[PDB]
């Protein structure tokens, strides 16, 4: 099961799947909210030269997507023009309702010729690359997209903390 | 093709209240209705809003926690619950209807006459009259101190003399209880031959005092 | 001693319920793709913030095993379905009054 | 969220005078727009609805133009009854009302200048207040400050404006200071200024404390 | 505002006609001809009323068209579902309490 | 959220979200059901000059669509062919899986050249393009479609 | 009135619409799993010749496609390449995200020349066409699909 976490009164704890629990109340859909958080804003230096490192070409695995309804301002933000020797585009075009990361204060452009070894671009470390709310496993042309990570949480509604 | 709002009502801190708005003359299901209210000396400020068919109901941002909005088509009337009242809630409320379009846009052309809610909360005690003396034409007044709550009327000789009489609107104080002056303007002669008394009759604390003004040295 | 986690938090979202007129839903004359998103900010809290990004990162792991699972391109039930889950815990099977799983209160 | 602004707050005009009224929303609010009409005590009468076409039932006279942020409600001809308190509400945001315009007419006339001691019965409650009195003054502006043995106060002044009369057409301004009976002992003269259009010099009344 | 007292709806329901023979692909029904007809009539208050719902509908549905990003939204009915049944059901269930549904 | 309306017996109702009444009973999934609604019941011209002058261009707005289970038999419908001095095609072709409205007495061919200033055409009083069982905001290339709104309400069907 | 099997005792019962069970328990969403099999199973002729006359070409009928978790190890598998004398393509390309089937321990791939007058090829029996988690009711060009019918199970 996804992880699933609960709010209480300025305290914050995780739910487990097999303890039930008749305190906790759902009164709505409305309550549970998806929320990204960046990956860079968290504990790692922001620089073009480690962000090639982390991203990486792999084949024989489609791309999956899963959307996100929240998101964090994001810092650095990048922007990928990638061909190979010959002039083929390494990355695919991005489909349609798919958009660039709203907010992004700075946007890194990246014009380089690679190898490619690979039809899709995948992140070594697993985190996934952040759209217009909709995180993807595989990069895509021409779209400013960040680094981050999706949560599922239950919002209370005596308090608004959140939206 | 009129709206009727309620006539007056009194309330406390955090207190609780109902303001109903009745509709006739025409249709009430096929538009939608909103709440606005006019604080004293303010612009109009918008409080909620509820759809015709009353499936949407539609607060502010301030408003959203404390209050509550409802409508009834079978009796044409919409009520408006008030909870958690402030001092900053204190104004005349108004109901209207939809201008042009039907149950989909805010446009008002028909508005009510509007409620007045007064969350003050001060306890109800009699006005203090102090005349106030002329000088050396001869300008005299009386002066109403920590009244609570409006209204105060002001007459002169039993309306005898209504002419060159300025009634002056009321002012709020810091200790919350309203303050009002009335001056007249008169010959100075006719200042020693006649005698002019202010008439101040105040409803709720029932206290109605006649004080002459008279000046010495 | 642990200033790695950032206390400020913020975020860039969509707004639901957040604007109660009707003159503007239009898409027409609505604001642009670009500008519907509100804005908000979470400070003076160092516990809601950080455990928001730690739960995140350990979310990733049990959702990537999902995404490979399901051969769905796009999924956006994973929310809902956790929905289902919540009601079909407590009353999918006999709810017994004064029982540990049973959720009733005489 | 989105708040419109108007430029006029008060202006003067008179009758048979063609008035201009200029309502600038922040953002594109496009033709979404309209106008009110409030006079003293009596509930808001819609002027104009989408800046385009008139309720049934308005005078042809006023008129309303302008698209996008731009927006002018137009009166060709000023009426008696037209004076009134108007604001423009745009629907693409949150309502939000104007600030609102207030349409009065400008003689020239001099300020009666009256400043009367506090009461002898109000100085037994332990409360005294003093009361300076501006009469007969139009136009509406006008500025009074205290002055206590040549200090100025200030937060300590209340102030009240009557409504214009409708026979000498004059309004009428009331400032009271009100201080702690100790305090009212302990300085012996109490002034009041007032400036004015009327009066090129401004002219102040003071009253000695016990005289 | 104009309203039709007579409603005339094409609608396909799965439940309600289960015909046989008719599912299979080669010999199934042309796309045109699958709808079936009904009638709506001698009602005042249903059928205005309906036509009045839509449109105000049409409100609250384009806030919710504009946040998600899905381009097809299917799942509006089922959400209805979810949220009628946590209101009630969602938290403690108390015996003879407003929210619960529960009576000895 | 959404407005949801419910008929109690042959009259249609709305209950309010934050009150809850238990006497509602939803039995299954097939009770509840989405009905569209053509504007032609609502008493607006259907002529062509004035629909045409209904619908407008706009850029930067994605285009959505929504399902409809039900819908009402349109006596006009519209089809559109429309280029521009250049050939262009301001209108999308139809995406996979859409199709034209299945009853229309009546579908109104209108080809002419004239301005796009959007990239996809939206209704300005902002009703839905009807389809087939897909409402959508934008206009679609040669796919005949009606103006229509859709509803969501309760069916007490069993008891 | 979608069909839903159950297994408490292991032996299968039935659910009627109507009626209403309360000791099946029912504790999360993992419990329900939908099940495809395959034609294999059921003794049809697993030879080329007998598959390709039952599938026949229509027009005027959408496609439709349905996921099923859980699938069966295939002997036979059938890929189609065919076009007609005038060199088009009689079945359309695969789309994104379909993929051919897992396991085939046989892969029958059958490239001829055929009247084709349609626009998708469908199934006189009715038997869906198995595809990666996938199933369609029209076959696509150069996948790998299997004969099958797909069932919705409650695990306890
Ligand atoms: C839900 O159902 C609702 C009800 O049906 C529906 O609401 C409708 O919304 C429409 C939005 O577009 C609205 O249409 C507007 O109508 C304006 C009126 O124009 C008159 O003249 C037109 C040209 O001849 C006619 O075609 C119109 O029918 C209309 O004619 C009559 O007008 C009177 C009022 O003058 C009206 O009486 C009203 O009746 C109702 C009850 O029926 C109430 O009793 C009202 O109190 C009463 O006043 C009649 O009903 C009406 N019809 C008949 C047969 O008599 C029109 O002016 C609007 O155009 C402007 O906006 C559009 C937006 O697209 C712009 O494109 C256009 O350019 C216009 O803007 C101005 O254009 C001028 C051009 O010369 C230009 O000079 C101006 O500068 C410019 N203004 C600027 C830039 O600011 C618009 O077409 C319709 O009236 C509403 N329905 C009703 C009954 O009022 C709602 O949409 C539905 N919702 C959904 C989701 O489906
Ligand atoms: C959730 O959030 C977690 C925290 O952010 C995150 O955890 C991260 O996982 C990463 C996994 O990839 C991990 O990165 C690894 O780090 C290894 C350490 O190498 C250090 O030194 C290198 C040489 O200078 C640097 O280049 C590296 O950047 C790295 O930098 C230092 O790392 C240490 C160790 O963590 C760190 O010290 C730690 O500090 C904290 C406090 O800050 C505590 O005190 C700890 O006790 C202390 O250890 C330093 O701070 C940090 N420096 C600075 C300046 O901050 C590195 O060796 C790894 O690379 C190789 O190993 C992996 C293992 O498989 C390979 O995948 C990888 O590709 C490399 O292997 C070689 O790669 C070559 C290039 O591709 C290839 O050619 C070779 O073939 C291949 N080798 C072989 C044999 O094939 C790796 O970079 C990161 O450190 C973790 N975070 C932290 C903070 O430590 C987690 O991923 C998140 N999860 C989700 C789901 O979001
Ligand atoms: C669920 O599981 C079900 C059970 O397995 C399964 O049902 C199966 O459905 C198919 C439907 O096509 C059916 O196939 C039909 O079989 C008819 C039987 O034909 C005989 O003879 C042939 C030739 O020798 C044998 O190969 C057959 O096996 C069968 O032998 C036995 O016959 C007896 C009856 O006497 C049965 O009881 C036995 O079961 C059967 N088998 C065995 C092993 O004993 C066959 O006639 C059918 O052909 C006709 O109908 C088609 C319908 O589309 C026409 O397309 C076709 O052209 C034929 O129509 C006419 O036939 C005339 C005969 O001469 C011709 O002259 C005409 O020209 C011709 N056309 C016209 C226009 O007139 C058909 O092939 C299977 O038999 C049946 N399974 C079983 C076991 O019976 C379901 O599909 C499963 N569903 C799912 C979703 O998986
Ligand atoms: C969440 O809690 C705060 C504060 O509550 C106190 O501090 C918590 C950490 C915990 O120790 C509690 O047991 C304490 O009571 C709430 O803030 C107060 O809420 C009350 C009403 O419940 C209100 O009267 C006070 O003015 C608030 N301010 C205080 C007491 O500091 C808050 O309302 C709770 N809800 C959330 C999630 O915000
Ligand atoms: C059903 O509706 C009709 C409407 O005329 C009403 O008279 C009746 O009381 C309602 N209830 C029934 C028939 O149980
Ligand atoms: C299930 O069936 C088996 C068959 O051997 C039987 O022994 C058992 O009692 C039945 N019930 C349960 C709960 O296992």
């Amino acid at each position: 099961s996804i992880p699933l976490g609960v709010i209480h009164n300025s305290t914050l704890q995780v739910s487990d799947v097999d303890k039930l629990v008749c305190r906790d109340k759902l009164s709505s859909t409305n309550q549970l909210r998806s929320v990204g958080l960046n990956l860079e804003g968290n504990g790692v230096a922001t620089d073009v030269p480690s962000a090639t490192k982390r991203w990486g070409f792999r084949s024989g695995v489609p791309p999956k997507v899963v959307n996100y309804e929240a998101g964090e301002w994001a810092e650095n933000c990048y922007n990928l023009e990638i061909k190979k020797p010959d002039g083929s585009e390494c990355l695919p075009a991005a489909p349609d309702g798919i958009r660039g990361f709203p907010r992004c204060r700075y946007v890194h452009k990246v014009s380089g010729t690679g190898p490619c070894a690979g039809d899709f671009a995948f992140h070594k470390e697993g985190a996934f690359f952040l759209y217009d709310r909709l995180a993807s496993t595989v990069i895509y042309r021409g779209t400013t997209f960040a680094e981050g990570v999706v949560a599922f949480l239950i919002l209370p509604q005596a308090k608004k903390d959140f939206f | 093709v009129q709206l009727v709002q309620s006539g007056v009502t009194l309330v406390q801190p955090g207190g609780s209240l109902r303001v109903s708005c009745a509709a006739s003359g025409f249709t009430f299901s096929s538009y939608a209705m909103s709440w606005v209210r006019q604080a004293p000396g303010k612009g109009l400020e918008w409080v909620s809003a509820i759809s015709g068919l009353g499936g949407s109901t539609y607060y502010a941002d301030s408003v959203k926690g404390r209050f509550t909005i409802s409508r009834d088509n079978s009796k044409n009337t919409l009520y408006l619950q008030m909870n958690s009242l402030r001092a900053e809630d204190t104004a005349v409320y108004y109901c209207a209807k939809d201008h042009r379009v039907w149950a989909a846009g805010y446009h008002f052309d028909y508005w009510g006459q509007g409620a007045l809610v007064t969350v003050s909360s001060a306890s109800t005690k009699g006005p203090s009259v102090f005349p106030l003396a002329p000088s050396s034409t001869a300008a005299l007044g009386c002066l109403v101190k920590d009244y609570f709550p409006e209204p105060v009327t002001v007459s002169w000789n039993s309306g005898a003399l209504t002419s060159g009489v300025h009634t002056f609107p009321a002012v709020l104080q810091s200790s919350g209880l309203y303050s009002l002056s009335s001056v007249v303007t008169v010959p100075s002669s006719s200042l020693g031959t006649q005698t002019y008394i202010c008439n101040v009759n105040h409803k709720p604390s029932n206290t109605k005092v006649d004080k002459k003004v008279e000046p010495k040295s | 001693a642990q200033p790695k986690c950032n206390p400020n938090l913020h975020y860039w979202t969509t707004q639901d319920e957040g604007a109660a007129i009707g003159l503007a839903w239009i898409p027409y004359f609505g604001p642009a793709a670009e500008g519907i998103y509100i804005e908000g900010l979470m400070h003076n809290q160092d516990g809601l913030i950080c455990g928001l990004r730690q739960l995140a990162n350990e979310t990733t792991q049990a959702l990537q095993l999902f995404l490979r699972a399901t051969t769905e391109l796009r999924t956006f039930s994973i929310l809902n379905r956790k929905a289902i889950d919540f009601l079909l815990q407590r009353w999918g099977g006999t709810c017994h009054i004064l029982g540990p799983d049973c959720c009733i209160e005489p | 969220d989105i708040v419109l602004t108007q430029s006029p707050s008060t202006l003067s005009a008179s009758v048979g005078d063609r008035v201009t009224i200029t309502c600038r929303a922040s953002q594109s609010i496009s033709s979404w727009l309209a106008w009110y009409q409030q006079k003293p005590g009596e509930a808001p009468k819609l002027l104009i609805s989408d800046a385009s076409s008139l309720e049934s039932g308005v005078p042809s006279r006023f008129s309303g133009s302008g698209s996008g942020t731009e927006f002018t409600l137009t009166i060709s001809s000023l009426q008696p009854d037209d004076f009134a308190t108007y604001y423009c509400q745009q629907y693409y945001s949150s309502p939000t009302f104007g600030g609102g315009t207030k349409v009065e007419i400008k003689t020239v006339a001099a300020p009666s200048v009256f400043i009367f001691p506090p009461s002898d019965e109000q100085l037994k409650s332990g409360t005294a207040s003093v009361v300076c009195l501006l009469n007969n003054f139009y136009p509406r502006e006008a500025k009074v400050q205290w002055k206590v043995d040549n200090a100025l106060q200030s937060g300590n002044s209340q102030e009240s404006v009557t409504e214009q009369d409708s026979k000498d057409s004059t309004y009428s301004l009331s400032s009271t200071l009100t201080l702690s009976k100790a305090d009212y002992e302990k300085h012996k003269v109490y002034a009041c200024e007032v400036t004015h259009q009327g009066l090129s010099s401004p002219v102040t009344k003071s009253f000695n404390r016990g005289e």
